[PDB]
């Protein structure tokens, strides 16, 4: 296999797959979320 | 929707009952004054304890 043509395989099915691979642990990441919107309201209150 | 804008706005109203209220302590203290003075003249017969 050629050098440029991998280049090819690396930018458009490399790239995105790694990407891809990097885990959300979503679980844990609302907490992170729902930690957040608690200290940006936090000493002020509610709305919106 | 900003939670900023509204307490903006709200704030600036509050400040604006400072007038009526500042007003409602003068009434009161117009009433006062006149009730004192109103009472003493029963005392009048007494120029300089009056």
């Amino acid at each position: 296999l050629s050098g440029g043509a991998s280049i090819n395989r690396i930018f458009h099915e490399r790239f995105p797959f790694e990407i891809v691979k990097m885990e959300f642990n979503e679980k844990e990441l609302r907490r992170e979320i729902s930690y957040a919107i608690k200290n940006i309201h936090g000493i002020r209150t509610g709305l919106f | 929707t900003p939670d900023m804008a509204f307490e903006a706005i709200v704030k600036k109203q509050i400040v604006k009952l400072k007038g009526p209220s500042l007003k409602s302590v003068d009434l009161v203290i117009q009433e006062l004054i006149n009730t004192v003075k109103k009472c003493t003249k029963k005392l009048a017969n007494f120029p300089r304890l009056c």
